[PDB]
């Protein structure tokens, strides 16, 4: 999920993703494919 | 009559992570304050004393504050849409008090070089396009503008709330 200024931080797996929900986008930033 | 404080600030960007700012604010025809420097060391000054020492102080930190966050936002577009650089920046915005006492109008428009892009509606606090050319970069932008409180609400306040404020103690 996003909040102000956080899409400047390196993605990460856990922030982003288990601890809240990611969409499609921020988990491709993840994956880097 | 019509009481207002406008500000002007023009944003020089040579690449993603440098800017030389360029500002100024105004009560009504009368040039209060100006602002100009680089991203690491901008000058803001009131041109006349109208806030005490203290007083301005919290305001020249409100505004840096402010400059990282904007330089922030331009740096978040460019890492996720790409933008073409060198570019410059022109946020123009205010507060206009009527003489009949309705609600203060307020406006916050943001052009890229020289051409309107954006600007923000404050009856809902939401942007919106002021281009017709569609893009990955406008929509991008929008969609980070409408999602926080940070850049809606409380830059409605801003406008609605400590820029009125000021209209009414400094001119009076
Ligand atoms: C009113 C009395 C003030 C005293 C008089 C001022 C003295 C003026 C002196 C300098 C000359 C003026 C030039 C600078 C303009 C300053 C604007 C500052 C507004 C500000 O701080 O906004 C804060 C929100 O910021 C944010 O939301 C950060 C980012 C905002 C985004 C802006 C749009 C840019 C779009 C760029 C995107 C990418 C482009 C792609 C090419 C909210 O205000 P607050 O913090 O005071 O809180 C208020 C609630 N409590
Ligand atoms: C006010 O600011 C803008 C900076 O973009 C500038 O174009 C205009 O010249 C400035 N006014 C003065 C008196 O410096
Ligand atoms: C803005 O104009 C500059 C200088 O003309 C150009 O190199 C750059 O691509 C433009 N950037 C935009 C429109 O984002
Ligand atoms: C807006 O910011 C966050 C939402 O993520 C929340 O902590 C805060 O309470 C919200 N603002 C208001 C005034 O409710
Ligand atoms: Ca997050
Ligand atoms: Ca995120
Ligand atoms: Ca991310
Ligand atoms: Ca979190
Ligand atoms: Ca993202
Ligand atoms: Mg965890
Ligand atoms: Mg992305």
């Amino acid at each position: 999920a996003n909040s102000f200024l956080e899409e400047l931080r390196h993605s990460s797996l856990e922030r982003e993703c288990i601890e809240e929900i990611c969409d499609f986008e921020e988990a491709k930033e993840i994956f880097q494919n | 009559g019509l009481q207002r404080l406008h500000m002007l600030q023009i944003s020089y960007f040579r690449d993603p992570y440098h800017v030389w700012y360029q500002g100024n604010a105004s009560l009504g025809g009368h040039l209060t304050h100006v602002l100009e420097g680089p991203d690491t060391n901008t000058t803001i000054i009131q041109l006349q004393p109208l806030q005490e020492p203290e007083s301005w102080a919290r305001t020249q930190s409100g505004l840096q504050s402010y400059l990282l966050q904007f330089h922030g936002l331009v740096r978040l577009v460019h890492q996720e849409r790409t933008l073409a650089f060198p570019l410059t920046i022109r946020c123009f915005l205010g507060c206009e008090l009527p003489p009949e006492g309705s609600r203060a109008h307020v406006f916050f428009e943001v052009a890229v070089n020289g051409s309107s892009f954006v600007s923000f509606r404050p009856e809902r606090a939401l942007w919106q396009a002021d281009t017709q050319v569609t893009s990955g970069v406008v929509t991008f932008t929008l969609q980070q503008l409408n999602a926080y409180n940070r850049t809606r609400y409380e830059l409605r306040e801003f406008l609605e709330d400590t820029c009125v404020q000021y209209v009414q103690k400094h001119i009076s």
